[PDB]
């Protein structure tokens, strides 16, 4: 099992401001 | 040191132009010199402190209201005359159907005309320079802010777009992410129906 | 029709200051006029066009040259020296290059009969010309103050875009940040109980 989606947001770990703003960044 | 140059007409030759040239330190108050002159010969006079104080006596005007009209009058409607041959010069104010007497100086003609012309030429040439460097760097100032005002108006331009294409680029990450949460939910619960 | 007033020290009176008044139209070139003060008398004199072309070639310099000399002496590493006799009203002026010097204009000028109404008028010009910078110089002055306070209030505009933008952003990933947390507890729900089947699948074939 993948703990990380195809773009870096976890499955399982709730995530917060810093987190997401990574996540998206990352999709152009 | 202030100064100040006036080109005046006197009532007894209206033909020639004559200058009068007023000279004082931080305000008239405190005493001023005054020179006149045709560009040939050249009269002056010296005006104390107290003397200015003593005609806001006679008038019964405060000191205050009594320099201003000497400001208004002297450093530039006003009528002016002298006499070449007892070197009085007064000057009046003109209202409407009315005019008075609103000072006078008495005079004495200058020793060395020739040096007080090269003086007074010799500082209007000073002003004329100081005042187009002035104009000079008042000029690139105002290129400055032109530019400066510009630059900003941009980031404006650029920020406020920004701010409009937030809601809509944000929204498309999030429905990204959030379907794919949704897959591994639709698969463990798949998985769950396995077995 | 210009001209520029000019203050200069002749080497017979280095005491004494004197005053050159130069007036040509459009340029230097086609002839000026060069009036010379003590601010009690005045000495005048002409230079046509022609006699300007003429002087170039006497001393062997290309024209524009000759007046780009003009102006600099004149007109106000380039070194001159200006001498005046009033016993001949003779006025002349060299150029002091390095151990070598050499006469760069010479004019015959003439005593004026109307000294004072040539200083009155040189004066007065002088005073319209601090008259007009002034007003300049207040026009730019406004014209200031009206950049530095359009420049202010841009300046807040742009700051309050910028703070909208951060509170809209901040907004949205809030809401976003609740819904994505929603579904991974669900997910955390899900992957459990299938670890639990999957025990229980392992209990069974044991025993």
């Amino acid at each position: 099992a993948r703990e990380y989606d195809c773009y870096g947001d976890s499955y399982f770990i709730d995530t917060d401001l810093n987190q997401l703003k990574e996540v998206f960044s990352g999709i152009k | 040191m202030e100064r100040k140059i006036s080109r005046i007409h006197l009532v007894s030759e209206p033909s020639i132009t004559h200058f009068l040239q007023v000279s004082w330190e931080k305000t008239l108050e405190s005493g001023f010199v005054i020179t006149l002159t045709d560009g040939h010969s050249a009269w002056t006079g010296t005006v104390s402190e107290s003397e200015i104080s003593q005609e806001a006596d006679d008038m019964a005007m405060e000191k205050g209201k009594y320099v201003g009209e000497l400001r208004k009058a002297l450093l530039s409607v006003y009528t002016f005359n002298f006499s070449k041959e007892s070197a009085y010069f007064f000057f009046e104010k003109n209202l409407k159907d009315v005019s008075f007497r609103l000072g006078s100086f008495n005079l004495e003609k200058v020793e060395n005309p020739a040096e007080v012309i090269r003086e007074l030429i010799a500082y209007a040439l000073d002003t004329i320079a100081e005042n187009q460097a002035k104009n000079e760097h008042l000029q690139k100032e105002n290129e400055r802010l032109l530019r400066d005002w510009n630059d900003v108006q941009g980031r404006f331009e650029k920020a406020v777009s920004a701010k409009e294409a937030l809601e809509t680029d944000l929204y498309k990450r999030f429905i990204l992410v959030l379907n794919e949460k949704k897959t591994k939910i639709r698969s463990l619960h798949n998985k769950l129906l396995n077995a």
